[PDB]
């Protein structure tokens, strides 16, 4: 209709996404593992109506020409990779991981997945699950008579047996590194699986070519921080106010437009 | 030119802002011809070094 | 003088209030 | 409705139920026999609006494409079964266990 | 920034991001000049005032 | 040579004044408001003049 | 549109640059050697109808003539530049003032910067910075096997050497004062560069020159008077209430003006 | 948004950096050979409107020109290495140190660390570590045969065997100094790395090169006062409190300019 | 030490929105 | 766009859509030219500023 | 008009903003662009210093 209201519209949409961030991002405390979203904006098309060079005569040349412009479109929607709190938790089945690296798992349909969640579970075969019955891989098989799991943090795991006095090495647990790692598509259930934004995964020992290391009895917290969140709150609700006041504004001057 | 102007007499001190724009660093050039003479003269060119704009109407000393 | 820590402080951010008018009249 | 509103229906959602979870704990505090509980969490579907892959020109890749995402789903309710401290009750009636195992 | 096109623009905005093949890209999948590939197991990226 | 300094983990924000564009906005309306009382002044005019 | 507008235009820009000010000192809190900031505001032009003078008959004179006025331009802002408080950080490496003057630093540029903060690091080479690498002036290095590090009240640093019983006479830290301490052109990180409204900086030892006493161990806190920031917010909102109050009344002016 | 909406985020920010060591001081108190950790802030940009000089005329020269300013980004959270109190655990092994002084301990990784802690401990292979498996430099072997093990306050760490009643020397353990006791980087278990920011660490024996004493039967205890840092926590929450009411006065003020 | 491993845990979720003020600390 | 007759039109227009046989159609079921074919099971679809 | 530089502890001349006066304002004839132009019933355009 007007030029300024389909602007006003973008401004509205942007404004909605950047709360629907800020709203996800805050429901997922207390969710383990859950990195940040932040959404990044960037204007769309300009429509100039005089050339910002465009020499008018001879000598002059028009300096910073007429050019409208729209929108907010938001361009994407980055993730802050950055090690969570630990906290202590006391289980023996949940490990985090200090620096970079994913746990691998293996989705029912045979591709595989990445998470950094460590409340495992051991299932009715003694096999490690993740809470969804997702095999960590590569499997790991806990005997039957096993008292207790250790899982060290070179990630070797072992059980002690009863009667027998050793932690016999039940497996390795290694870690996957991504070179972007803000790249990984997110699949809910905090799983990840490969793109090639990511990048081939690089599978690594803990410790080793920058992979992390294995903390069992921690689980690594969500990193929002609240107070942020909370800010970004008040001035998304603020920005929509101002925005819905511009479509009310061009409304008011269209209806007297039409009046006449 | 704080070398030239130590040189004439003038020492400027080493810290000043010294932000001049009527002056320009050159290189000339000149064809030493064969049997050159103590007294003869020779054209030569000068090219800007810098980022001067122009040499429209420089002198070269 | 501890009274003094905190009486002068309420009637330092009371005397204040009464001028620009956001009151409440019953935190006081 | 609104996009952000579901999400946030399921956060108080989640949110409570791990008050809840955290109640019965503290409710059960001197209960003979009772194990703690520990909610873990897990998040819904992200509905993409720009690939993360996705390249856009014949150079460019587009790198972290544009998720949206929403929920807080519960997934677990933990039981820790943890071994409990003993105390003398003095009764001959009361046997406690030290160790795994449940009667039948 | 280096356009799809070999042209050049130029932009104040510092939400970079790191590419599949370590470049500094700027939400858009533009390769910025001059070129810098981070090293595959980079664990801390660091940027001086001046810019090293 | 004159440029600016680097601040890394930090984004500059945009530099608009929201309060002077309400303001600017509420001016914008009565200014169109007032162009298009012209307009219908011009119209009445025109009105009778057809009417004569 | 109308001067109405205008005017309160200008007064709402006036109180929004108040606030800006307010909330950069209450953010300031706990920042060492932070200055406080004040604004002072200055009216714009006054537009005269009938001149304060002129002679309306032959004898009398017309007093008091009328003249509109406009705006509220905020005029500066100064730095108030008194001492804080100082507070025992127990470290060997943090150095205070005691009454005017400033450590000057060479920048990467070279140009001089000058700061107050007495938060003093080594790099990997041993010399004296200032959290990030700005090289002290006059050039110092701390030897290698030095242990404790004393900067005397007089202004001379000594390290404590490798065996030697003697605390070596290594370096000396001297001040700079300036006529216009509140001339100085604030560029972030704690620092000031002089301006030509500072006046040329004078170097002297700590103690002399009407210069102050370096305190070794402690701290200078930012003299950020809490509840006077306090009493400043309340005061600008209510302000901004008003002159918003004001632009609305011009607004419905304007409107029924239309509407007729 | 609103300028000062973004100055008190950043200030927000900063505080709540504050109450976040804070926390994790009272998290340690009590736990023998921890620091209290401090955190050093930094102000951002400075938004120049009026360069403090800009001659306003041929003469008048307009000092103390206005400029704006934001944020409070914080540098730092460095770690005060001050002397803290020692408490009588009545233990041969443990030992506490008075002064200036770091134990060395070769890390299991292979590089070096340091520790303000003295509660050694004899594993199986003699090897003198605490709590950790921390090796000192240079290597001592305790005798098997050994009866009882005696550590001089000079570093000199001695057994006593059967029948022999002479105090012969096993192994000296030597002290470490830092040109720079706050550079150095934790990796966990109060141990300290050695850090570019630290200075050469000097091996140098206890007594002598004007290192501190040894006490043995004694534990240093962290240099967390709960007063001072009870003191801190209050006035760190009064400055958080104030921040927050800066955020919520920048509500109001867009509210009430939407409402117009 | 009781009541400070509760006092230190609260000034975590301490909603600067809201947050303790000086007459409740 | 390729008209029903066989000749070629040209729209300004972008409300696309696939029709049973995955050719990129504009809504009128006048498939566009070059033809493009979306796979059966395509979990997204990306148009670039390319046009790839 | 001056300006500051990279470091010169002192705004560098650039130059004088001059106006000019005319005996009669009203007279100039206005040609767009808002702007007006000398005519015979404008006088001649005093040039001065601002302030005096």
């Amino acid at each position: 209709m007007i030029s300024s209201l389909w602007i006003a519209k973008t401004g509205l949409d942007a404004q909605q996404t950047n709360m629907d961030v800020i709203a996800n991002n805050l429901a997922n405390v207390s969710t383990n593992g859950f990195k940040r979203q932040r959404a990044v904006f960037e204007d769309l098309l300009y429509q100039t109506i005089r050339q910002p060079g465009a020499q008018s005569s001879e000598q002059t040349t028009l300096p910073s020409g007429l050019q409208i412009g729209t929108g907010v479109r938001p361009v994407a929607t980055e993730r802050l990779h950055s090690q969570g709190n630990l906290s202590q938790t006391n289980n023996s089945k949940d490990v985090a991981i200090k620096g970079q690296g994913f746990f691998q798992v293996m989705l029912p349909d045979g591709t595989s997945a990445y998470t950094r969640d460590g409340s495992f579970q051991v299932d009715q075969n003694g096999q490690l699950v993740t809470a969804g019955g997702f095999q960590v891989q590569p499997a790991i098989t806990i005997p039957a008579n096993a008292l207790s799991i250790t899982i060290g943090r070179d990630g070797v795991v072992s059980v002690t047996q009863q009667g027998q006095a050793a932690p016999v090495q039940v497996g390795q647990l290694n870690l996957t590194t991504f070179m972007n790692d803000t790249g990984l598509e997110s699949i809910g259930e905090n799983l990840y699986i490969e793109t090639q934004s990511s990048g081939a995964p690089n599978e690594s020992t803990p410790g080793l070519n920058g992979a992390g290391l294995l903390y069992q009895g921690y689980v690594e917290t969500s990193n929002v921080n609240v107070a942020e969140e909370l800010v970004n709150m008040i001035q998304v609700q603020r920005a929509y106010e101002i925005n819905s006041k511009a479509v009310s504004t061009t409304d008011q001057m269209l209806q007297k437009l039409t009046q006449l | 030119l704080n070398n030239m102007l130590s040189q004439l007499g003038i020492t400027v001190p080493t810290g000043t802002n010294m932000q001049l724009k009527n002056v320009a660093a050159v290189m000339v050039t000149a064809s030493y011809p064969p049997f050159a003479r103590q007294g003869q003269t020779i054209d030569v060119v000068v090219s800007s070094m810098g980022n001067a704009k122009s040499l429209r109407g420089g002198t070269l000393l | 003088d501890l009274q003094s820590s905190f009486l002068t402080l309420l009637v330092a951010q009371l005397k204040n209030q009464d001028p620009t008018n956001p009151l409440q009249n019953n935190e006081l």
